């Protein structure tokens, strides 16, 4: 099920989502592209409820990182019950 | 992940702990070492009280227990960055969950694999059209 | 510590799961009692917990209607009553059944019986059963009312 | 006078709390 | 026919009435009172039972006094 | 309630079976196949 | 350096700092100083409306405890010197420009008027004819009936009043100005609660009530007797005539012949000329007597400045209110009240949430209270006047209501501290909360099946014929058994339950029924199954209302959805769409679904007064005594269904509004379409998103762009929360609107 | 559903679930889907549809009540 | 069986709790009591 997270090659590294990110689906892994010469990844977004918060935080020009809501889980959905 | 030890916090009960769902499907734990007694907000409404030494705690979600880290990493005096936690399921398999590799996500670390990763930009997906009868969206291609 | 006078304590020692051990929630009292209704009572299989649940329900389910349906001001008061609570006691049967149908499709437990595909079907044959006798069972006291206050005040004798 | 026929049916409300008591102090006697 | 009160006060209602209740009331303040000595302004030479503990106190067990006393009067007089 | 047309005696039975039979049975199949765990 | 006075301490509990902020005129020309992240530079139009949304949010604004309670102080005063400017106006307004004299020379055939409209583009019409050749427009605030109890006579004393008024302002403006800039009271000052509270119920209440006894007594009394008698205001002496010569007064009232002697020797009994205990209403006036409420507000200066005497300060005597909060804990409570004088102490957003709670409470109790206890002379003859403050009243207090929740969520929010509470009350509040809303929720479902649900069913069962089967005194009765009881036992208290009471307190209750000119003032106010279920549709309606705060209030700080909701604020849209979807879970949103809840409470209360009272209450008396009530009693058989609400309560008594046009009256109908459109226009807020807003700007902004008209600060469509704060604000405002015309024309038309 | 949106209802729903969760003899039924708010696409769905229903009957109602009664 | 005094509906109904389910419900329980365990 889960949501679905991408990370665009405008990625500037700046780790600001993986911060932001209440349930950590996110992770800083070395990269090349960018000076901070990291980008982030979305290793769990099986945990990933939607919030957007990566999203609010991302600074690039339209964001680096994409969380497109999908099916439907009891993790996804934030429930305790 | 083995057995997982710590004390539970001082505490006389809330409505907002646990329910049906932590025995029927999944219930999260987080352990931390605190250096004494010390009062925390609890992540379901109240305060408690953490031990010095070995804390475990066991919430209804993960969101939960990485909201307790926060505060923990956040709001102490000695900051406690030592929390862990892990996934438990009802057959008592229990799972580590966070920090993955021994290490917080915010800083980078060798030896983990981009995931999620696309090599354009937002601008540079393919049209709807181009993909249409299949069962992928262009973000997934 | 000299402490303890609390009388909410943590809901079966653990202060974690949601819930709080209260003179209503948790008392030896409301335990005794709920704890001995016909649906928790040891030693009971379901479908006598059923036809106990039934008879109570269907001997109450006969007051609204009689005394407040649309027959109430006519010739048949009771009659009345007693049509609406078996129809009442259909319609909750049929409830009962798509229930157990839908809820135990999979794997039978091991716990307790009642919580079965064949236990709550006894279950809700013996509802079905005490349901009926029980609204016809009030609807012959109140059809029948003279004779049982003559026996209870000795009339007859 | 005649007693009320609201004044029976009040005393057993009054007499509904020693019956709790009794039964606390039954229960509590018993442990 | 309203509450008559005593007409005129002379003897019965001094004296009798509101001084006993402003002893009676100094002799539950004496003995209730937490803070019996400790206002910004203190009391001059103690010696009897008026200014022996203060004037804050004093002043105050008076007032319950005449609290006490009026609510005597005017409830004897009907 | 009455009806002077022919067969006046199908809304009698028609009226409660479309109001509490048809409607009790379909909820009840659509209740019991929506709920069905079946795999697939 | 500015105007520096010596001194003034007292050796007290004083400590001030001599002058922390310099006065000057360059943070005026520059807006948004008080916050940092509007002190840069506005990019975007976003910027305007924050500047207006975080001006008062001194908590925001500054750090320092002291300083944000330097600045409430100011404000206080700076707002006591409106209100000021505001009374006064009003004062002003009834000296030079109404018809007072000529009412109180005639009060039954003629109307109080204020506000002469300026005749141009048609707008003369307005000036309607209230009697003696005046024309203008008629008031409901009742300023007449309080001025003719107060003991005024001619246009000069209001004119003197509002003279005062615009001092007093001017004096509390000074006031605030010197205690923020110059002598500005240090923190410490304002934590002594016992002191604060002693004085405010011995200086503020009794020491007020003790003065206006003694003007009641020495002014309103003997010139209200004097008018009641009909020596007509020309011939009454002044006030101050009264005390120059107490034979005047001893003619009056025999008791002054006795002097003070009575008072100082506890003769009391004697001063039963002024002093009186007589219940009922005035046979003259209608309203309340004066001679009543100069003994009420004695006992109440009495009462109050007793009270003034509890807490302790510098004396030792008194009550440490941390004991008292201390010392009460029990075993379903652990500590208790450990903690909460510590947060009533440091914390303005709590004392702000109780005080709002009990002061709106204490506002709806006014309108309660006095309605059907009219105080003033000749109000309950003006059913305008009365219908209008009554549901003013319930307004305000609602409002104030609503706001007590916001605080007592914003406290949450931001001044709460989980170790400064620990297993006490709202520890353990807290730890239940759950218990607490799941139960308030199945309560409010039993209330709103067990009242609306009431009228549906009437109105199906009338609907097919079958009145019989309706809930009614006809049929299925559900009579206020409790309510009706409790009106026989006051009816029955003047001479056995209240012996020295002449009459009952009011004749609501039962007995009499008092009319004053043509008009009934106020006579007994039957309760049945009608009455039983428009008191159980309040019921449910309050209790939804406080489901809503309550809820609000309990997870302010967080919820099994979203567990660090502390972290996000009071006040803040959503937090994602994740989860399902998390719009409106802050306090904010809370209050603001509150809004409307309290507005449909309300609504509904003040469509209930208005019916009950012109159907079973307000008419006119005929010679033999025969009561012709104003919609001719007809509450018990139409307000049992809703569509009986909807035709003779709505439809039938909208007609004058409706009509109003070509009359003086045209306003309240230009008005009434008025609070129509603004109440639809909401619905576009309230209804829709920002994202299609802003799309839409885009477009716009390329137009602007296309021919290099696009301004520098960027328009943006308004934020989440302000599109709601603009949508409920627009809602409340057109339905009240609409309601205050509807009521208005209804009550100004049926004389 | 067009002026109240969904978070405040799913926290509502979560109360009510506990206090299912916890009340005996109704403890012995338990729901086979988990009970959630509506989502916010449902909701506006759902209360433009109670809105334009209500909309055309009333409507309707008025219309032909009135040129009934008053016949043209 | 009749009763000039007030409430003369309440014996009508309280004698047969008092002698019947009263009775059995307390010698039920403390049968139950007495044969615990086993
Ligand atoms: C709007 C709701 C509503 C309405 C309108 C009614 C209406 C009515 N109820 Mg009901 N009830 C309700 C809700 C309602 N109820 C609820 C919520 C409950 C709780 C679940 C009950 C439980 C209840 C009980 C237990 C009984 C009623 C009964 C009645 C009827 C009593 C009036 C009468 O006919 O006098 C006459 C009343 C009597 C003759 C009492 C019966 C006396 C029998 C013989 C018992 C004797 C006691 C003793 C233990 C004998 C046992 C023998 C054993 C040892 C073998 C009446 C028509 C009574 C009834 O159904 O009448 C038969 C009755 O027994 N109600
Ligand atoms: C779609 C057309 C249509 C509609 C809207 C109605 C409407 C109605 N009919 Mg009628 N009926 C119809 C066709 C229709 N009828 C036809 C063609 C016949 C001849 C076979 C009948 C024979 C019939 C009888 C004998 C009676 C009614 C009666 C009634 C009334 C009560 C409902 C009922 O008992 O129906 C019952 C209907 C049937 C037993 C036959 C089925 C009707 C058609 C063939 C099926 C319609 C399927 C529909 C298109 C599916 C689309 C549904 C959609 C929501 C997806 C109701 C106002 C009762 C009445 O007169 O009230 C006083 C009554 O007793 N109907
Ligand atoms: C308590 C609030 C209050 C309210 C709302 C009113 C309301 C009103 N007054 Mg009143 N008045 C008040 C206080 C108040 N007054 C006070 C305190 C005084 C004593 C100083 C007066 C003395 C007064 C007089 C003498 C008159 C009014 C008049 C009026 C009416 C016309 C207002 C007007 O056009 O002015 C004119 C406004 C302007 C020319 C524009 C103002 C300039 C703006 C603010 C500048 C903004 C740009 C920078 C109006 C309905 C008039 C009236 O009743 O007509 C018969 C009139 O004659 N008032
Ligand atoms: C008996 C002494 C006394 C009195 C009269 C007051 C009165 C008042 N206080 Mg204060 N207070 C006092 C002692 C007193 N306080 C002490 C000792 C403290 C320290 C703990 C405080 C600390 C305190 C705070 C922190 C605040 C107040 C506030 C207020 C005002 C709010 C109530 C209101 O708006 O009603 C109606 C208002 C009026 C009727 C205004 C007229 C009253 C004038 C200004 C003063 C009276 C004049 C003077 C006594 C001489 C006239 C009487 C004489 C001719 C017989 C009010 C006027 C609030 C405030 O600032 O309000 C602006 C506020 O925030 N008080
Ligand atoms: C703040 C409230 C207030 C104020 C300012 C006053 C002020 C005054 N009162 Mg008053 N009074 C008050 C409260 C107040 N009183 C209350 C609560 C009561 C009810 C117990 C009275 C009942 C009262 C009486 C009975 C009398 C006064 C009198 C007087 C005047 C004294 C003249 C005098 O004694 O010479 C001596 C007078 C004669 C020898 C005759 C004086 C101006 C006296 C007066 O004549 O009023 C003008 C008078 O006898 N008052
Ligand atoms: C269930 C308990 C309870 C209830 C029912 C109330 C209710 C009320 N309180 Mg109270 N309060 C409580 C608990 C309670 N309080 C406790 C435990 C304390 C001890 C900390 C206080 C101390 C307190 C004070 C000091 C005052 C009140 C006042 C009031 C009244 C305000 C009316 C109003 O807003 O109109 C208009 C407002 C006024 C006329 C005066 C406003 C006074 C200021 C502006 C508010 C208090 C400032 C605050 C103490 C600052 C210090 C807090 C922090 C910064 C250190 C109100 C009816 C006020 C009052 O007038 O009492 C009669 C007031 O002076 N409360
Ligand atoms: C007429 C408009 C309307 C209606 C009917 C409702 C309905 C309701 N609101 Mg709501 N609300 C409205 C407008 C409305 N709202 C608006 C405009 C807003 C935006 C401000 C809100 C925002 C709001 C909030 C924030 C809350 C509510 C709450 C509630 C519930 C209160 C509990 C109750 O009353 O028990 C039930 C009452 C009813 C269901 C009314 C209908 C009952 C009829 C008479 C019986 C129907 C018979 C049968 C079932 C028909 C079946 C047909 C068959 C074919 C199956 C209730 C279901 C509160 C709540 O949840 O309380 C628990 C709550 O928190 N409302
Ligand atoms: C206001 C007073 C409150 C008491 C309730 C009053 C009416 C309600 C009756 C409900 C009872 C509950 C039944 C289930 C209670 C129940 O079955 O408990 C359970 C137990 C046997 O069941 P188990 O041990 O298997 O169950 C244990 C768990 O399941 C508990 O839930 O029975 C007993 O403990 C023996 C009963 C005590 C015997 C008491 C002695 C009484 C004799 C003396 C009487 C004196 C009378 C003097 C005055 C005349
Ligand atoms: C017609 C009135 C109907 C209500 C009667 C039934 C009461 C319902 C709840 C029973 C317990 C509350 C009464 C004891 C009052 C009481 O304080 O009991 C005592 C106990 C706490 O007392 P303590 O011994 O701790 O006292 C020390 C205090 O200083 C604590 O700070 O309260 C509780 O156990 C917590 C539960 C109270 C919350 C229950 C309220 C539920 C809302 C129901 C609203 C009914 C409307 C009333 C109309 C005005
Ligand atoms: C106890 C109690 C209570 C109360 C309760 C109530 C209010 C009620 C109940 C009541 C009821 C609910 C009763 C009942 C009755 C029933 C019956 C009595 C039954 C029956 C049946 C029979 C007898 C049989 C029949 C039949 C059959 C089945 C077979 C065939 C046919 C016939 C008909 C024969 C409470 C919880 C509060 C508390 C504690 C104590
Ligand atoms: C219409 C609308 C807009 C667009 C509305 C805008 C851009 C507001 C336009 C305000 C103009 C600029 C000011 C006009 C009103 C003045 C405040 C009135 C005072 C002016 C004085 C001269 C009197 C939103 O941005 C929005 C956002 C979220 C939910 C709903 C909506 C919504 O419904
Ligand atoms: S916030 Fe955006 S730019 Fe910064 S690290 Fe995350 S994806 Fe990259
Ligand atoms: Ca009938
Ligand atoms: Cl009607």
């Amino acid at each position: 099920m889960s949501h679905s997270v991408k990370i665009y090659d405008t990625c500037i590294g700046c780790t600001q989502c993986v911060r932001a990110c209440p349930l950590d689906v996110l992770e800083m892994v070395p990269w090349d592209g960018c000076k901070a010469a990291q980008i982030a990844s979305s290793p769990r977004t099986e945990d990933c409820v939607g919030c957007k918060r990566c999203e609010t935080a991302c600074p690039t020009d339209f964001l680096s990182i994409r969380v497109y809501l999908g099916a439907e889980t009891t993790r996804s959905m934030g429930l305790a019950y | 992940m083995t057995e997982l030890s710590g004390q539970p916090p001082k505490f006389g009960g809330s409505t907002g702990g646990l329910l049906s769902k932590a025995n029927r499907e999944e219930k999260y734990a987080i352990t931390w070492t605190s250096a004494s007694e010390q009062v925390f907000e609890m992540p379901t409404g109240g305060a408690a009280i953490m031990n010095e030494g070995e804390n475990l705690l066991y919430l209804a979600r993960k969101e939960q227990c990485l909201a307790l880290g926060t505060q923990l990493r956040t709001k102490f005096k000695p900051k406690i960055q030592d929390y862990k936690i892990y996934r438990v399921y009802p057959s008592g398999e229990v799972q580590y969950l966070h920090p993955a590799d021994g290490v917080f996500p915010e800083k980078v670390n060798e030896g983990r694999e981009a995931q999620g990763t696309k090599t354009r930009r937002i601008g540079q997906n393919p049209e709807p059209v181009t993909i249409k009868f299949s069962g992928k969206a262009p973000y997934e291609v | 510590m000299a402490e303890s006078n609390q009388v909410v304590q943590a809901y079966n020692g653990d202060p974690f799961v949601g819930h709080l051990s209260t003179p209503i929630s948790d008392s030896a009292f409301t335990r005794t009692f709920i704890g001995n209704l016909p649906a928790y009572r040891k030693g009971l299989s379901p479908i006598l917990r059923g036809l106990e649940v039934g008879m109570a329900h269907g001997y109450f389910l006969i007051g609204p209607w009689t005394l407040l349906g649309p027959l109430r001001d006519s010739e048949y008061q009771y009659i009345g009553g007693l049509i609406g609570a078996l129809a009442l006691i259909l319609v909750a049967t049929a409830a009962l059944s798509s229930y157990g149908l839908v809820t135990f499709q999979g794997e039978q437990g091991s716990g307790d019986t009642l919580q079965t595909a064949d236990g709550w079907s006894q279950f809700a044959a013996g509802f079905f059963v005490g349901g009926m006798g029980g609204a016809f069972v009030a609807y012959f006291l109140l059809e029948n009312l003279s004779v049982v206050d003559g026996i209870f005040r000795g009339l007859f004798n | 006078m005649a007693l009320s026929d609201t004044q029976i049916l009040a005393a057993l409300v009054v007499a509904l709390l020693p019956a709790f008591l009794a039964f606390r102090l039954s229960t509590e006697l018993y442990k | 026919a309203q509450a008559s009160p005593t007409t005129a006060g002379w003897s019965l209602s001094v004296g009798i009435i509101m001084c006993l209740c402003n002893v009676f009331a100094f002799v539950i303040g004496y003995f209730a009172i937490q803070k019996t000595g400790k206002g910004k302004d203190l009391a001059l030479p103690q010696l009897a039972s008026k200014k022996t503990f203060g004037l804050p106190e004093l002043l105050a067990t008076m007032s319950f006094g005449h609290i006490l006393g009026a609510g005597m009067v005017l409830g004897l007089a009907s | 309630m009455d009806g002077s047309y022919a067969a006046s005696y199908l809304p009698w039975i028609l009226i409660p079976m479309v109001g509490w039979l048809f409607p009790a049975v379909t909820m009840g199949l659509l209740f019991i196949h929506i709920e069905s765990e079946g795999e697939g | 350096m500015t105007i520096s006075p010596p001194e003034r301490e007292a050796k007290a509990k004083v400590s001030v700092d001599n002058n922390p902020v310099p006065t000057s005129f360059e943070k005026w020309g520059k807006p948004g100083h008080f916050d940092r992240t509007l002190a840069r530079g506005p990019k975007t139009t976003t910027w305007i409306w924050n500047l207006h949304a975080n001006a008062h949010d001194f908590d925001s604004q500054t750090s320092d405890l002291e300083d944000v309670s330097r600045k409430i102080f100011s404000a206080h005063f700076g707002h006591l010197a409106v209100v000021f400017v505001w009374l006064s106006g009003m004062y002003f307004h009834g000296a030079k420009f109404s018809n007072y004299e000529g009412w109180l020379a005639d009060p039954t055939h003629i109307k109080p008027s204020a506000q002469v409209v300026w005749p141009i583009v048609g707008q003369g019409i307005l000036n309607g004819d209230v009697g003696g050749g005046f024309h203008g427009i008629q008031i409901t605030s009742g300023l007449f009936y309080l001025w003719r109890a107060s003991g005024f006579t001619d246009s000069y004393q209001l004119y003197c009043t509002a003279i005062g008024g615009l001092v007093m302002a001017a004096l509390m403006l000074f006031a605030g100005w010197f205690h923020y800039h110059v002598k500005a009271p240090k923190l410490e000052w304002f934590q002594n609660v016992e002191s604060m509270m002693n004085h405010h119920l011995a200086g503020l209440l009794g020491l007020g009530s003790l003065g206006w006894a003694g003007h009641q007594i020495h002014v309103s009394m003997p010139i209200n007797k004097l008018l009641d008698a009909g020596v007509a205001p020309k011939d009454i002496p002044l006030p101050h005539e009264f005390i120059l010569e107490p034979s005047k007064m001893a003619e009056l009232y025999p008791s002054f012949a006795q002097g003070l002697t009575p008072f100082f020797t506890l003769n009391w009994g004697v001063y039963s000329d002024f002093l009186t205990f007589k219940g009922g209403l005035n046979p003259v006036t209608g309203g309340l007597w004066l001679s009543d409420t100069a003994h009420h507000h004695l006992a109440i200066a009495v009462l109050f400045i007793i009270a003034g005497h509890m807490y302790r300060t510098n004396w030792g005597i008194g009550h440490s209110m941390k004991e008292i909060l201390e010392a009460h804990k029990g075993p379903f409570t652990g500590e208790g009240h450990k903690g909460l004088y510590e947060i009533l102490t440091t914390s303005w957003h709590a004392q702000l949430a109780i005080n709002l709670a009990l002061l709106g409470s204490l506002t709806i109790i006014v309108a309660q209270h006095m309605y059907a206890m009219p105080p003033y002379p000749y109000q309950a003859i003006d059913y305008a006047t009365q219908l209008s403050l009554f549901t003013h009243h319930m307004w305000i207090g609602g409002f104030l209501i609503v706001g007590a929740g916001a605080h007592g969520a914003i406290f949450m929010v931001r001044d709460y501290d989980p170790a400064k509470n620990v297993n006490n009350l709202l520890d353990r509040m807290l730890r239940h909360r759950d218990a607490i809303i799941s139960h308030l929720n199945w309560v409010c479902i039993f209330l709103g099946f067990h009242s609306f649900g009431l009228y549906i069913h009437n109105d199906t069962m009338r609907a097919l014929g079958r009145p019989q089967d309706m809930f009614s005194d006809t049929a299925i009765q559900l009579q206020p058994i409790f309510a009706q009881w409790v009106q026989h036992l006051h009816t029955l208290a003047p001479g056995a339950t209240a012996p020295n009471a002449l009459a009952t307190a009011s004749y609501a209750f039962g007995g009499e029924t008092i009319a004053v000119a043509g008009k009934v003032a106020m006579m007994p106010i039957t309760l049945g199954t009608a009455d039983f279920m428009v008191h159980h549709i309040h019921a449910f309606t309050i209790h939804v209302t406080a489901l809503i705060l309550l809820k609000g209030v309990l997870y302010a700080r967080s919820s099994r959805l979203v567990p660090d909701k502390a972290n996000l604020g009071f006040r803040f849209p959503c937090d994602g769409p994740g989860r399902g979807g998390t719009c409106q879970v802050s306090g904010w949103d809370h209050v603001f679904l509150g809004l409307f809840w309290m507005y449909n409470s309300l609504s509904i209360v003040i469509f209930h007064f208005s019916w009950k009272m012109q159907s079973d209450v307000w008419g006119t008396v005929s010679p033999d005594g025969s009561v012709t009530h104003v919609t001719l009693g007809n509450f018990a058989q139409s307000a049992i269904t809703i569509n009986g609400w909807l035709r003779d309560f709505l439809w039938a008594q909208a007609a004058n509004v409706i009509n109003s046009y070509g009359s003086a009256l045209s306003a309240y109908g230009i008005m009434f379409l008025a609070g129509h459109f603004v109440f639809a226009f909401s619905l576009m807020f309230l209804f829709s998103g920002r994202g299609y807003w802003q799309e839409l700007i885009e477009s716009i902004v390329w137009a602007h762009n296309k021919l290099n008209v696009a301004p520098a600060i960027q328009p943006r469509a308004l934020s989440i929360i302000q599109g709601r704060a603009v949508g409920v604000a627009h809602y409340l405002l057109g339905g009240i609107v609409t309601t205050w015309a509807f009521f208005l024309a209804r009550s100004l038309s049926i004389g | 559903f067009l002026i109240s949106w969904r978070g405040y209802w799913q926290e509502l729903i979560e109360t009510i679930v506990w206090a299912h969760e916890r009340t005996p003899l109704a403890n012995l039924v338990r729901w086979k889907d988990k009970p959630v708010a509506l989502s916010i696409v449902q909701a506006r769905l759902v209360g433009l549809a109670h809105f334009t229903v209500g909309y055309v009957l009333t409507y309707a109602a008025f219309l032909i009540a009135s040129t009934a009664g008053k016949f043209g």
